[PDB]
């Protein structure tokens, strides 16, 4: 039995490591020009993300990992919905940054395009609020505990 | 033993002359031990030649005494081979343990150690002309454990033990000079 | 003629000297000095017309004990002061200077106290790393000097009035050049030097400074890291040859410094100028033997026998009399650490051995040898508190029984102890325990390498810790490591171990600030931004802690790397030479000097006789049958006669290994 | 009486075990003595006569500490198999184990009170215990490295704990945590004593401290490193002012005599040397065995001492 109580205590703490790098885990700020505060560090956040989901898919084969099934499940569930959020949250920086470099040198940008002007202004105002969420909350779990995030 | 952990990189030419000699000097030691030996067949036995001739793998002198030399190594090997076969009998043979791969590039190399070993697999690596540095410690077997936690100096994380771990190695250049 | 003399062959050799000297009496008109067996060089032009030698003005002092080893102010002989005379001359003349010569002439030391010894000049010492920018030298400007205004134009100005703020710089040829074969800061020094200015980066003004000058020092450009300087920089700086001292200095230089030294014991006073005159020549013929070209870690300096008055003060301080015999004992044992330590050939090893024998017997009569000294000199603190020899039989067993207690501690794999890996192990504990000594073992693969050296810092209660390196290893990265190191080493005042292999060396991309660490314990450029200020809170924290009220930014910084150079332990490990695949090839003789060498080798016969006994003997192999024949081929000269069944079986695998 | 200092030779030798001696204790209701051996064994012999009487094994692995209770009806002992085996002297008999360690335990004796027991172990963690129910109910961590040695206070409101990591951290034992840091040391901790009976009087007098109403500003104990050199910490941030010097290796352990009145101490020196503080010298050195000494104990009540040696011989010295 020596080798299941080694196994089940190696699954015990690959829960405790991810729980742990959940807890631990915040989202980087730089500041933008004084108006925001873009997430640093988005490749790191994603190679992270990445290889938790690839060890938990890869720890999810073994055959003493049926006494911890709930917890991986779990934690599983979370690191989806984590990257997928991510990955939603660095295309959201990246373009708000390039319509924000698009429309902040640009003066008669705004009536060549008033509709276009408006929309990204509503964007921007949007933007900044989730920046100010963010930065009010940096860390993920609360970041992602937010409703309709 | 000898033959087994010293001639397992020298010709066959240079080889032969190596045990001519040891055999010739612990004669002249006067030390017991046959003349005509037959180390292939002494070191194995025909059901696992007929295994082996049945896997694919083929069948001279140098080709089943290297055979041999695979069936009990103690370090982990390199095989240099123009067929490379080796990990086809891997993953025939250790593919109940679900092993896994690591290489130059990988993103995780700590994250991507202590898992493996902390869920358990065995590992190989491809392409092993540029080799693999993740390998040193655990191609060491060195052991430091603190009551149940098997923990080797590879990254900031930390390990576990697993039992079923082979390492199989292949080069395809028969010119390179690899690092002492 | 003296101008031109130190003007022609103020940089060249000596026998190039002497050469351009009597072609100068060749040629000359002017009357010179009538004694033939001497240099012109050697004679000084004083104030009235007559020739005068420069040995008539040099000083015979006498230093406490307490400053035997570090002479700071350095011992005036008639190199110093000749240099210390032309370094005047051409300082009070605001040119730039360039001190060259083979590492360990002592250049630097006596520009420090030729140009610390008028209190005109105020000293801001700078060393130039391979990364350096003209922003260092305006930081310097900034933090030493101020921006005035005048009609004239914006002037620099030293704060301190009257003083001639004398900017040094330890390395004038280290900063590497651009794609295009200048340097920026040493252009920037010939900007300033040719103009009287510069042009401010804010303002884009003209400035003009008003009391500021520059020194340089530097080692050959033929050195690997040195790089040929641009004749546009060159056309102000003379260059003085600062070569090795000879035997004169060397004699009258370290019998001072063993007059000050065995003041302890008083009842051997008259063997100072023996020892003096035996080291001088063993040191000599040593340097005569042993040359570059077999290897190019034989380089010979006064610095081996700076540490060695230091091994020999530092053996001598605890112990209340010694006699002779005792002496000469700890000499050898220096002299063996410091001389044959590094040889790769046990060819070369036993010459220097049959040398100090030879030393001895001539320079040390009616002393019997063995009462003088044995073949196994071993010293270490260990069995007892005192630094007295220790003998073979009970170190090996107090090394079995801390082996056996730290088999259980931290490494549970098995050791097998002898001559060889007990040598290295002390070799290794007394360059850990002596102050800033960094070790550099070198040998085969294998032979107890990171073992050793692990075994010896778990056992003086270092902190060993290993390095790894990556793919896209950025050098932010490896800067927070080095945080984590350096915090480690300083503000928590814990000792560590700098463990790497040559496998780390990869890149040679972070290879330059290990140099620089190495050199003056501090790597500029690293920490700056909210974790500068992060790590400045936490070295006044530390401050705080052991009692000192710090609360200035560059003193604070000060002390850090003091602290650091103090508690900072480096053990190097690679290959021997082969490797000239990587960018130093021939590593620099500047870190072989600063470093000390260990030549591990290969495992011996014997060596490879007692790892297999002792691995063997757990089966059982013993033939009661035996027969001995009358002629065993033997390789190992100590077998037992008639040797048993166990000892044919491990001379047959040493046998085999053969 | 109170000047009995020990004398050599010893006047009695057993060499009945197979391994080193450990850790050395007595009983405070009859006059018999125990000790740990590295073989999961408790030798158990008499003073008066010089004559074993029993054994109390029944660990599986290395015995490396001993506790004796002020009652003299109680007994503590660990082992690095992770577990602390409670036996009663009466019967000499085993009477409950308790595991709950992770790593190899280094040493555990239960408090002056009595209520809890501390440990210690690998795993720098200290991990309380219970005697009628067993199990635990408070803990406590914070040590960079592997605990060394810990013991109360003769208050038992203080407890001072070392470790390896050249940082010996006395904490409160009731309910406070980190009073003060001793990071002067330069090598690693391995022993260090509390207070004797009758020190508060010798430290107002002999040391640098006050007259008559001293208040008992902290504690005063030496030892605290490894490299041939001890510190001490007097009172607030811990000032240095006394140091103990003269052992040729690592030191081992530190305790007192009946009358606090004489400082004897142990070391990995294979040689016993009481040295007297007032004087600052040796005041009579003795070679304990061929072997290096591992523990030692001096009894208070009886005129004798005992030492350790890893050559499987135990001496025990005559006091006079
Ligand atoms: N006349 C002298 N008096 C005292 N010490 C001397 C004298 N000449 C040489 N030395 C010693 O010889 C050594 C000279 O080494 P070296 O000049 O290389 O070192 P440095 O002055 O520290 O700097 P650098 O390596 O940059 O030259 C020093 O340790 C110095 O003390
Ligand atoms: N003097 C010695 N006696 C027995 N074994 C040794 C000795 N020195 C080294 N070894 C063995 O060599 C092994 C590997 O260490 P080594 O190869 O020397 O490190 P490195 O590769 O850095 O040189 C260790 O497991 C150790 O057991």
């Amino acid at each position: 039995v020596l080798l299941v109580a080694q196994g089940e205590m190696a699954l015990e703490e690959f829960l405790k490591q991810i729980r742990e790098v959940w807890n631990t885990y915040e989202l980087d700020l730089v500041n933008y020009q004084n108006k925001c505060r873009l997430i640093r560090g988005w490749d790191d956040l994603f190679n992270k993300v990445k290889e938790h989901i690839n060890s938990v898919s890869a720890m999810k084969l073994s055959p003493y990992y049926k006494v911890f099934e709930e917890d991986a499940l779990s934690w599983e569930d979370k690191l989806n919905r984590i990257m997928a959020l991510f990955d939603v949250w660095i295309d959201v920086q990246r373009r708000w940054v390039y319509l924000e470099g698009i429309f902040t040198g640009s003066a008669d940008i705004k009536h060549l395009l008033p509709v276009e002007t408006q929309r990204f202004q509503s964007i921007s105002t949007e933007f900044l609020a989730l920046m100010k969420k963010v930065s009010k909350s940096p860390l993920v779990m609360d970041v992602l505990n937010i409703q309709g995030v | 033993a000898a033959f087994i952990a010293y001639a397992g990189y020298f010709d066959q030419q240079m080889r032969q002359n190596l045990f001519t000699t040891w055999s010739h000097h612990l004669q002249q030691a006067n030390i017991q031990f046959r003349t005509d030996i037959a180390r292939t067949e002494y070191l194995s036995n025909a059901d696992e030649r007929l295994r082996w001739q049945a896997s694919s793998l083929p069948a001279d002198d140098l080709c089943t005494e290297n055979a041999i030399m695979l069936k009990r190594f103690n370090r982990y090997p390199l095989i240099i081979d123009p067929s490379g076969q080796a990990t086809e009998f891997i993953m025939n043979e250790y593919k109940d343990r679900k092993i896994t791969r690591t290489s130059f590039l990988d993103d995780a190399f700590r994250k991507n150690l202590e898992s493996a070993l902390r869920f358990g697999n065995p590992l190989l690596v491809q392409d092993v002309e540029s080799y693999d540095p993740v390998l040193n410690p655990v191609l060491n077997r060195e052991v430091r454990r603190t009551g149940g936690r098997v923990l080797i100096t590879l990254g900031d994380q930390d390990i576990d033990l697993s039992p079923s771990f082979v390492i199989f190695l292949s080069t395809r250049d028969p010119t390179v000079e690899f690092p002492p | 003629v003296y101008a031109i003399l130190w003007s022609l062959s103020g940089d060249s050799r000596l026998k190039m000297r002497a050469e351009l000297g009597e072609y100068i009496r060749r040629i000359t008109t002017v009357p010179l000095p009538t004694a033939p067996n001497i240099p012109i060089i050697d004679y000084e032009v004083s104030i009235s017309g007559e020739w005068s030698p420069w040995q008539a003005k040099v000083p015979q002092i006498e230093v406490e004990t307490h400053k035997v080893a570090a002479p700071d102010v350095v011992v005036p002989t008639l190199d110093t002061v000749r240099h210390e005379a032309l370094l005047y001359t051409w300082l009070a003349e605001h040119k730039p200077l360039v001190l060259c010569g083979p590492p360990g002439s002592g250049k630097t030391m006596t520009l420090f106290s030729a140009l610390r010894a008028l209190p005109d000049m105020e000293v801001v010492g700078l060393n130039f790393s391979s990364a350096t920018t003209p922003e260092l030298l305006l930081k310097t400007f900034d933090h030493y000097c101020e921006y005035r205004r005048t009609p004239n134009g914006v002037v620099l100005a030293p704060v301190q009035l009257g003083k001639w703020l004398v900017l040094f710089c330890d390395e004038i040829n280290l900063p590497d050049m651009d794609k295009y074969g200048t340097q920026r800061v040493i252009s920037f020094i010939r900007q300033m030097v040719e103009h009287g200015g510069f042009y401010r980066t804010s303002d884009q003004t003209w400035v003009k400074l008003e009391r500021i000058q520059f020194v340089g020092a530097c080692n050959p450009p033929t050195d690997p890291g040195r790089k040929p300087l641009s004749h546009r920089f060159l056309r102000h700086v003379p260059v003085v040859y600062v070569d090795y001292p000879g035997p004169a200095s060397l004699t009258q230089i370290y019998g001072t410094f063993n007059r000050a030294m065995l003041r302890l014991i008083p009842s051997l006073r008259t063997y100072a100028e023996p020892l003096t005159a035996a080291m001088v020549e063993f040191y000599t013929m040593s340097q005569e033997r042993f040359t570059q070209d077999t290897q190019p870690h034989y380089i010979y300096s006064p610095r081996e026998m700076t540490r060695w008055v230091r091994g020999i003060f530092e053996a001598l301080r605890p112990l209340e009399t010694l006699p002779v015999e005792g002496l000469i004992r700890i000499w050898a044992h220096e002299a063996l650490r410091l001389f044959q330590d590094r040889l790769v050939e046990d060819e070369e090893r036993r010459w220097t051995d049959e040398n100090i024998d030879t030393v001895a017997l001539k320079h040390f009569p009616n002393i019997d040898r063995e009462k003088a000294m044995s073949r196994p000199i071993l010293y270490s603190n260990w069995l007892s508190k005192d630094y007295i020899p220790v003998d073979q039989e009970e170190l090996r067993d107090y090394v079995k029984a801390r082996l056996k207690v730290f088999y259980e501690e931290e490494l549970d794999v098995p050791l097998v102890l002898f001559n060889e890996v007990l040598d290295h192990v002390l070799r290794i504990d007394r360059i850990f325990r002596q102050p800033q000594g960094h070790l550099l073992l070198i040998g085969v693969s294998g032979a107890g390498k990171t073992t050793l050296s692990r075994f010896v810092a778990w056992m003086n209660g270092l902190s060993v810790y290993q390095i790894k390196v990556h793919r896209k290893y950025t050098g932010e990265d490896f800067d927070e490591d080095l945080r984590t190191v350096l915090r480690r080493s300083g503000c928590k005042n814990e000792k560590i171990a700098f463990i790497m292999d040559e496998s780390n060396v990869l890149d040679s991309g972070f290879l330059e600030r290990m140099n620089t660490l190495l050199a003056n314990g501090e790597v500029p450029g690293l920490f700056e931004g909210d974790e500068y200020a992060t790590l400045m809170t936490q070295c006044k924290e530390g401050a705080q802690k052991e009692g000192l009220m710090l609360d200035s930014h560059e003193e604070l910084y000060k002390w850090f790397t003091s602290q650091v150079i103090r508690n900072l332990h480096v053990v190097f490990t690679m290959n021997p030479s082969s490797e000239g695949l990587k960018d130093r090839a021939a590593t620099s003789p500047a870190l072989f000097n600063r470093c000390v060498l260990n030549w591990f080798g290969d495992w011996s016969t014997e060596a490879l006789y007692q790892v297999g006994k002792e691995f063997t003997s757990k089966m059982d192999l013993e033939k009661p049958n035996y027969i001995v024949p009358d002629y065993m081929p033997v390789v190992y000269d100590k077998l037992p006669q008639p040797p048993s069944h166990r000892e044919a079986i491990v001379n047959s695998c040493v046998f085999v290994h053969q | 009486p109170k000047e009995w200092i020990p004398r050599p030779p010893e006047k009695y030798a057993l060499s009945g075990h197979r391994s080193p001696v450990t850790r050395v204790i007595f009983h405070p209701v009859f006059s018999v003595m125990v000790s740990a051996s590295e073989d999961a064994t408790i030798k158990v012999w008499d003073y008066e006569t010089g004559d074993f009487e029993r054994t109390l094994k029944g660990h599986t692995d290395s015995v490396q500490d001993i506790s004796f209770d002020h009652s003299g009806k109680l007994l503590a002992s660990c082992s690095a198999d992770m577990t602390i085996k409670l036996w009663d002297f009466q019967g000499f008999e085993c009477i409950r184990t308790m595991h709950g360690h992770d790593h190899n335990v280094s040493s555990v004796a239960i408090m002056p009170n009595g209520d809890h027991i501390v440990s210690a172990s690998r795993d720098k963690t200290i991990k309380m215990w219970e005697v009628q129910t067993g199990y635990c109910v408070k803990t406590f961590t914070g040590h960079r490295e592997w605990v060394r040695m810990v013991r109360p206070n003769q208050d038992g409101t203080l407890i001072a704990s070392c470790s390896n990591d050249q940082t010996v951290r006395v904490w409160v034992v009731a309910t406070k945590e980190c009073k003060a840091e001793l990071r002067e040391h330069e090598h690693v901790v391995e022993c260090i004593s509390w207070a004797p009976e009758s020190s508060y009087s010798s430290i107002s007098e002999a040391t640098g401290s006050e007259t008559k109403k001293s208040g008992k500003p902290g504690p005063f104990l030496l030892s605290g490193s490894r490299d041939k050199t001890i510190k001490m910490w007097d009172v607030s941030t811990g000032m240095c002012l006394m140091t103990l010097v003269g052992h040729d290796n690592w030191v081992r352990g530190v305790l007192f005599h009946s009358g606090g009145k004489f400082i004897l101490s142990c070391a990995d020196d294979k040689t016993l040397r009481v040295w007297d503080y007032k004087n600052k010298r040796c005041m009579k050195t003795l070679n304990a065995h061929e072997h290096f000494v591992t523990s030692l104990d001096f009894h208070k009540t009886a005129p004798y001492v005992v030492t350790g040696s890893v050559d499987q011989t135990v001496k025990v010295w005559e006091c006079r």
